[PDB]
């Protein structure tokens, strides 16, 4: 896969997309009734989620816009959401169709403490899709041996980072670790060895 | 499938590696046996529903025909993986002990995520034989394959005793190389050790480096 | 030919005040990695500079193998393109840490300015030929060479340290 | 002789440090001895971590958070802090923000205790760095805790105004806020020199157990410096 | 959220759960003073308030600001002033916001 | 308009000393009473009494960097104070600021502020739409400066006040020859005098690369 332009994309997204970057606002109301809101655009989403806690809750507005952009799902998103907690912690969440997405959810002494802590916990160490932030493409010109001999123009796709981990970018499916190459020889070194290093 | 089918093709690549490292050490290996397919892998190792055992993958290898000619005494490896994410101390005597008596002179444990501080604290107590430690999510790619990785060598305490006397050398004047250098674990150096790097030069075509291990 | 290029500065200042119309309507993405504000730039930016590179190439096919100041850029015995450019045509643009003049006056280029002018009379466009620069044009180039005199001013013993070092 | 004095700043400060923004303003009498000690009205907490805002004085060693300021001041309620602080009911958002600071004061419930934690001995010294110290010029007579609290929240809001993106970072190199001209120069100078002949016509004046003023002092000391350069005595 | 204070003591509220009756109350931890929730709505964070910034009518005396002669979408004018957004955000967009020296209203260029 | 521009040394020290433009000078140092008082008795009501949701969009007024109280309406606190300099009964060197994007009143006194002259514009002409000096004033120069300022027709704006006015360049205007040339409170006594005494001696400064000059 080389002039793959899908194949680039692929590997993009699977190489920092946080919660906080898709969230519009976040506000905690007060719901003591676990079959129902005290919230009219949030009924619907409620019913339709019975089939196929603490009384404090937790709603997210998520951006529309921004959800083409990093592209995310909701169905990904929550699935994060939840396991990242998990059995202390019941969310539910609308579908992509509607005109507002949003995500409810409760704990499982003082709460109003807690349901706050863990609003933080949400919007600044879970990611959904590190040191690897914004990371571009991009149509290079590489010379190479034609099977008739000459060499010839065949440019190929290449992914550019804003970062630097490498001992792990290195070992995932679809890249050359005999190629790969960071600016920092410090790192270089320690991964590839020394000599790697000097031809840094 | 979920993201489990994925934590096989690695410690499948983790694996290959290994050989690789094993044969270049100096043993016996056919490329073949480094050229195990993902497929005719799976159905080996594994138990029931699709999961890798590796209380089975653990093995044995020996000197080559020709490694006997160079290196007089190197003896034979071992090298070992483990289903425990976090072995610690007591899994350890196990492999402490296995070759202590079998009387090989190389181990190598590959632990998952982490060894214990307790456990380890006890590698460098079965002299002559020495035994080495790899963490696995730092075998997946084989570091020799890399691009600016230049091909190394070892050297007899012969062609090293050569070295030193051709060039006028007074040890310490030889470009060193580190013991926790990737490559230099890689061969599994030790300190005392000659390395010849062989690498391409634009000015040459070949240049040869010399590195002992410090 | 010095008014073939007058309008080509004209057309140029549209393809902007295009854009800009375009941009003070929300009618344009984000071309991912960049803000909606900078990619406004990025584009401003790059219309300037193809008006200015041609604005000049008019000229050079302008001037006949006796003039004088062509003769010793083709002798290579001093100056080039970029030069007679900046002397016949257009002077350029004027630029400090890399973005056009600044807002040091709240919203504004000079107090001789409307707020939030973020057209190219006002960032620093000298539009003007050195043979013809308005004062708008004359500061901002000011600005722009300051910026220059200053490295030239610092990197001249900064750069012998590094020197130093590498020898010593 | 080129930054001009009595003036609210606001600076942004690096992503690696416990402080989010900082307000200051460097204070000094216009006329009459002229001290150098600044206002720093900080505000702890990144743009994330779970946000208070305290407030160094002079000679105090540590920082106070500026809700017990106001107490220790002579505004004891909330809701008439955040009186000072916020002129618009209707900001949630500003307000907000505030919550987690009254919190912080909570514990100090009056001027009693306010200006205690500043550490009866202690208690009265406290007042002190309040009416000679603290935001000294406005005037440090005695009467007018009103006022210079009214600025405290005309910065206190400041501060806020741009953690909130709605001012800007102040501008360093605005001209307008930075000249010390010739005539302006012999002043500060005169001044240390008359001082030390003040001072020196009491040694004649501590003497005499029952003329003397060496008019040279004033005369040689400022040949020195126009002389050479150097101001400083 | 527009919170509120108390009468008696004029203090900050904080909020307690009617237990036994599921309701939510606000409190005061100075005195005793006690009132219920005004709205379920607590707390909120917002990750575009504030574009307006200050308007007052003497807005039209501030000379430094640009005229543009469209006509507001009520009192059909020719006469007003502009700007950006006044949030000082790197990422923030630039419509313009127009003020009418015969209303006071404020109209924008969007289209989105 | 405050510091010229090219006249400055290279290398070393270099933006670290500047020279002035002709027009420049430098502020000296009023009084602050004679416009305290002149103020809360003209619409200050004094900060010492202050009732902010009362007085909400209450247009805070500051002196040399006090607060001493806010005001109601200043649109007129303004243009009234401004009319008390041209006149000459606030020293010509004070700075007056009205920010209304913001809501306060800058009085600076101060000494070292810089500042230039300029000509004032003021739409005063109900005999059309323009600089209150006239061909008439200029023919007459027992006329010195100081009745050009006594007579409101020229002003002191320091660096802060500059901030909000705008200021037109050519006095007239605001050939396939000459430079392409692209509310109005003041205008540029000239251009030219944005310079100080070393570039005033070059020939078309406006001709060469600014480092040269
Ligand atoms: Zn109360
Ligand atoms: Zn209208």
């Amino acid at each position: 896969i080389a002039l793959d332009i899908e194949k680039a994309k692929v590997i993009q997204s699977s190489i920092y997309t946080t919660l906080k970057n898709v969230t519009s606002a976040t506000e905690i109301y007060y719901d003591p009734d676990p079959t129902s809101t005290v919230i009219e655009e949030d009924f619907d989403t409620v019913e339709a989620y019975f089939s196929i806690q603490s009384p404090w809750l937790l709603r997210l507005e998520l951006d529309r816009a921004r959800m083409l952009d990093k592209q995310l799902t909701m169905n990904q998103v929550a699935d994060k959401i939840s396991e990242v907690f998990s059995d202390d912690l019941f969310v539910m969440w609308s579908e992509d169709n509607a005109d507002k997405l949003i995500i409810r959810c409760r704990v499982i002494a003082e709460e109003d403490q807690m349901l706050k802590r863990i609003e933080a916990h949400m919007l600044d160490l879970i990611a959904l899709r590190p040191g690897i932030s914004k990371v571009y493409m991009v149509k290079h010109k590489v010379s190479v041996p034609d099977e008739s001999g000459e060499y010839k123009n065949e440019e190929l796709w290449a992914l550019e980072t804003d970062g630097i981990n490498l001992a792990e970018v290195m070992a995932v499916p679809g890249v050359d670790s005999s190629r790969t190459y960071s600016n920092s020889f410090v790192e270089i070194l320690s991964v590839l060895g020394i000599e790697a290093t000097r031809s840094s | 499938m979920e993201d489990n089918n994925r934590i096989i093709s690695r410690l499948w690549r983790s694996f290959r590696t290994v050989k690789e490292m094993a044969a270049d050490r100096g043993y016996f290996i056919s490329q073949e046996e480094m050229d195990q397919s993902l497929e005719e892998f799976r159905s080996k190792i594994c138990d029931s529903m699709g999961n890798p055992q590796r209380k089975l993958m653990s093995f044995l290898a020996n000197p080559t025909p020709e490694a006997l000619e160079k290196y007089s005494d190197l003896g034979t490896l071992w090298v070992e993986f483990c289903d425990e994410p976090s072995v610690g101390i007591k899994t350890m005597r196990n492999f402490c002990l296995r070759i202590q008596e079998k009387n090989f002179s190389t181990g190598i444990f590959i632990y998952q995520n982490n060894i214990t501080p307790s456990a380890n604290k006890m590698i460098p107590t079965v002299s002559p034989a020495i035994i080495e430690t790899f963490q696995e999510s730092d075998l997946v790619v084989n570091i020799t394959h890399h691009e600016l990785v230049p091909k190394h060598i070892r050297l007899s305490d012969g062609e090293k005793s050569q070295l030193l006397q051709r060039y006028k050398l007074k040890e310490s004047q030889l470009p060193r190389i580190q013991r926790e250098d990737p490559v230099a674990r890689y061969l599994g150096l030790k300190r005392g050790q000659v390395v010849k790097i062989i690498r391409r030069s634009e000015t040459s075509g070949r240049y040869a480096s010399y590195r002992i291990c410090l | 030919t010095m008014k073939e290029i007058t309008h080509a500065i004209s057309s140029a200042k549209e393809q902007v005040q295009e854009i800009i119309y375009k941009a003070q309507h929300n009618e344009l993405e984000l071309k991912p990695g960049m803000t909606l504000r900078e990619s406004f730039e990025g584009e401003v930016s790059r219309t300037l500079n193809d008006a200015r590179d041609s604005a000049g190439r008019s000229a050079e096919m302008n001037l006949k193998d006796l003039n004088n100041v062509k003769q010793m850029v083709s002798a290579g015995s001093k100056g080039s393109f970029i030069n007679i450019a900046q002397m016949s045509a257009c002077v350029g643009q004027q630029m400090v840490e890399g973005k056009r003049i600044a807002f040091g006056f709240a919203d504004r280029s000079l107090p001789h300015f409307t707020k939030d002018d973020f057209s190219p009379e006002s960032k620093g466009f000298v539009e003007n030929s050195y043979l013809r620069l308005t004062p708008q044009e004359f500061f901002f180039h000011a600005m722009a060479g300051r910026e220059g005199l200053i490295d030239t001013a610092v990197k001249t013993a900064e750069t012998g340290y590094i020197q130093r070092r590498l020898v010593k | 002789q080129e930054s001009a004095a009595n003036i609210v700043q606001v600076f942004k400060k690096a992503a690696p440090s416990p402080i989010s923004h900082v307000a200051e303003i460097r204070s000094a009498l216009e006329k009459g001895s002229r001290l150098i000690s600044t206002m720093q009205i900080k505000l702890y907490g990144r743009e994330d971590k779970g946000r208070t805002i305290k407030a160094t004085l002079p000679y105090v060693k540590q920082d106070i958070p500026i809700v017990i300021v106001f107490r220790a001041l002579g505004v004891v309620p909330d809701g008439e802090i955040l009186q000072h602080i916020c002129y618009d009911e209707n900001d949630w958002q500003m307000l907000e923000m505030l919550k987690p600071c009254i919190e912080e004061g909570f514990v100090i419930q009056d001027k009693e205790v306010a200006l205690d934690f500043i550490g009866e001995k202690r208690i009265q010294y406290a007042k002190d760095i309040l009416q000679k110290e603290l935001l000294p010029h406005i005037t440090q007579e005695e009467g007018f805790e009103t006022r210079k609290t009214f600025f405290l929240g005309y910065m206190v809001n400041r501060l806020l105004l741009c953690a909130l993106e709605r001012k800007d970072q102040d501008d360093r190199d605005h001209f307008g806020k930075k000249l010390d001209l010739a005539g302006p120069l012999l002043a500060n100078l005169f001044r240390i020199l008359f001082r030390k002949l003040t001072r020196e016509i009491y040694r004649y004046m501590q003497r005499c157990i029952e003329l003397a003023v060496k008019s040279t002092t004033i005369t040689s000391g400022l040949k020195y410096s126009l002389a050479t350069g150097n101001w400083g005595e | 959220a527009s919170f509120r204070f108390c009468l008696e003591c004029n203090n900050m509220l904080y909020p307690k759960e009617d237990k036994e009756n599921q309701r939510l109350l606000y409190s005061c931890r100075n005195c005793d003073y006690t009132e219920l929730a005004e709205d379920p709505k607590v707390y909120r964070h917002e990750l575009n308030i504030g574009e307006t910034a200050g308007i007052v009518d003497d807005i039209g005396q501030d000379p430094t600001l640009p005229r543009s002669d469209k006509e507001c979408p009520e009192c059909h004018s020719r006469d007003c002033v502009f700007f950006q957004s006044q949030q000082r955000r790197k990422d923030t967009n630039m419509t313009l916001f127009y003020v009418c020296l015969n209303c006071k209203k404020t109209f924008r260029d969007e289209s989105e | 308009g405050l510091v010229c521009p090219a006249e400055t040394p290279e290398g070393q020290a270099c933006g670290l000393v500047k020279n002035l433009s002709l027009l420049s000078g430098i502020s000296i140092g009023s009084p602050s009473e004679p416009i305290i008082n002149f103020l809360e008795e003209w619409g200050m009501e004094p900060l010492e009494d202050y009732d902010p949701a009362q007085h909400t969009k209450s247009t805070r007024i500051f002196v040399n960097g006090v607060w001493t109280g806010i005001h109601r309406d200043p649109s007129m606190l303004v243009s009234t104070m401004r009319d008390l300099r041209r006149s000459g009964a606030i020293s010509p060197e004070v700075s007056i600021i009205r920010d209304i994007r913001e809501r306060e009143f800058k009085i600076f006194t101060d000494v070292g502020r810089v500042y230039r002259p300029l000509f004032i514009v003021e739409d005063d002409e109900s005999k059309d739409n323009e600089l209150r000096i006239t061909k008439e004033h200029i023919r007459k120069i027992v006329y010195g400066w100081s009745s050009l300022v006594t007579s409101g027709v020229i002003e002191y704006v320091d660096g802060e006040e500059e901030e909000t006015i705008m200021i037109a360049m050519t006095p007239e205007d605001l050939d396939t020859a000459k430079r392409i040339k692209p509310t109005f409170t003041h205008c540029e006594i000239h251009p030219s005098m944005i310079l100080g005494v070393a570039a005033s001696i070059i020939p078309f400064p406006d001709h060469n690369q600014s480092p040269r000059n």
